[PDB]
């Protein structure tokens, strides 16, 4: 009832903290189903480890950032129409100043 | 406006990855990706950078370009 | 057209080297009493300290960085015959390998350009120059040794050739300090052969019968030809032209004696157009090219 509650007023923050340290297990096991994302390697076709920025086979790096040319560990954004993207808070000041992808392949990636 | 079969000698790219390897240790990367696109626009032989993409967990398959929530192919 | 200031920077001892990062915002010194420095820059422009640790059981010559896709990996070599790799964790720097294969003790350290991969080569005082490896660049404890190559002198500095064309195969330079009384040639180049896959000596440089201290590369930056620069009693300037290992056009542009002294060391630019020189006279001294394609003096600093 307080989750139902909490998420009517649009407060997710407050939400996901009472989930994560829920007494009872059905509760604490909301935000583990279906949560995981799998990514491949553009240029050989083939899905990557769990744990690595190095691909397999070609040997190079694919979590390459689009703006800083940086290895990306952590967090990575997405552009699902031309397949590009970089650091979190690189795209996100790129992309308040212009109105195309920054690895210049002729895409307007808000269509905007 | 120079024909694709000079744009093609291996030597005018020498340069150019050499004039973005320098902007890039100064720390301008917003000029770069500036010069890229007006690259682009220009000579289409170069491919950009290539990157991941997004799977589905049914087919195998790439999610990349009819609910808008469900995979293109499954 | 240079002037030259004091850098706010306290050490205890003396420094034997000071190398920079990338982007030049990093810096490692090494001093006299075995430790090393890492300092960082700022917005306002004062530098500050990181990391200080002691390293080794002898001397510290050498201190060298590694390009930023790699990571931040540090690579010092010593006199008791090991050269040790170093990596930053977050702040303190941790060890990863150490290099033992060596009899002698190591002179020189050089990380090896980009595209050939996470390379290092080091030299000792028997005259041997390895070549070391790592196939994964997730895992910095495993390394692997590839290359041997005998010098039949006494090695006393290394450099690679920074030219990342398609055209161009790897090569290296190596440079001997005997003072044996005979007229021996003291700078040989190795290039590489990828039908045998092996190191073959491929020219000599005949003109050079004097000890040596010190050479460096330059930066190609899509020229039709190499730089190479010598330090002997004086300042010298070969250049290379292309034309089993291919062959070459040696000629020299350049011969400068203005230290009166014994030069040690020659770093160039990032464009490759000025030289850097230190001698024993306690001054650094730089030069240039000219519209004549004359190399000519630019500006004096004295230490
Ligand atoms: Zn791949
Ligand atoms: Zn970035
Ligand atoms: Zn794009
Ligand atoms: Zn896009
Ligand atoms: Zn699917």
């Amino acid at each position: 009832s307080y989750i139902d509650l909490l998420q009517r007023f649009r407060l997710w923050n407050v939400s996901n903290e009472v989930v994560k340290l829920s007494t009872s297990r059905a509760v604490s096991c909301l935000n583990q189903a279906s949560t995981t994302l799998h990514v491949n390697c553009s240029h050989c076709k083939r899905p990557m480890s769990s744990r690595g920025w190095v691909c397999d086979r070609c040997h190079r790096c694919a979590s390459m950032c689009a703006v800083c040319h940086h290895v990306v560990k952590g967090l990575f954004v997405w552009c699902q129409g031309c397949s590009h993207g970089g650091h979190l808070q690189h795209i996100m000041k790129w992309l308040e100043g212009s109105s195309h992808c920054p690895a210049g392949c002729g895409h307007l990636c808000e269509y905007s | 406006g120079s024909p694709l079969d000079v744009l093609k000698d291996e030597r005018v790219q020498y340069w150019i990855e050499n004039y973005r390897n320098l902007l890039d240790a100064w720390r301008f990367w917003h000029k770069r990706a500036e010069f890229d696109i007006h690259r682009s626009k220009l000579d289409p032989s170069s491919k950009p950078l290539a990157q991941v993409f997004v799977s589905c967990n049914f087919c195998g398959k790439s999610i990349s370009y009819s609910k808008v929530t469900s995979c293109p192919g499954c | 057209m240079f002037v030259a200031r004091s850098i706010a920077a306290d050490h205890k001892d003396l420094i034997h080297d000071v190398s920079f990062d990338f982007h030049g915002r990093r810096m490692a010194t090494c001093s006299s009493d075995q430790s090393v420095k890492v300092w960082d820059k700022s917005e306002s422009g004062d530098w500050h300290c990181t990391a200080s640790w002691k390293t080794h059981s002898g001397s510290v010559w050498r201190v060298t960085w590694a390009h930023p896709e790699f990571g931040q990996v540090l690579a010092s070599c010593s006199f008791d015959r090991t050269a040790a790799v170093w990596e930053e964790i977050v702040s303190h720097w941790v060890k990863r390998t150490t290099l033992v294969d060596s009899r002698t003790s190591v002179t020189d350290v050089k990380f090896a350009p980009k595209h050939m991969g996470l390379m290092l080569a080091t030299c000792s005082a028997d005259g041997i120059v390895r070549i070391y490896e790592a196939p994964d660049v997730m895992n910095l404890s495993q390394w692997s040794l590839q290359h041997e190559i005998s010098c039949k002198l006494s090695c006393s500095c290394i450099s690679w050739n920074p030219s990342s064309s398609r055209a161009h195969s790897p090569m290296i330079a190596v440079g001997s300090d005997d003072s044996s009384p005979n007229a021996m040639a003291k700078v040989q180049i190795f290039e590489y052969n990828e039908n045998t896959r092996k190191y073959a000596k491929a020219e000599t440089l005949m003109t050079v019968t004097d000890p040596v201290h010190d050479i460096a590369f330059a930066p190609n930056l899509g020229r039709s030809f190499h730089i190479l620069a010598i330090a002997t009693k004086d300042v010298r300037i070969f250049t290379l032209k292309p034309v089993g290992p291919t062959k070459f056009e040696i000629h020299i542009v350049a011969q400068f004696d203005n230290h009166n002294s014994q030069v040690w060391r020659v770093s160039w630019n990032i464009t490759g157009t000025v030289l850097a020189s230190s001698g024993d006279d306690g001054c650094v001294r730089l030069w240039k090219a000219n519209y004549m394609d004359n190399w000519k003096c630019t500006g004096i600093l004295k230490g």
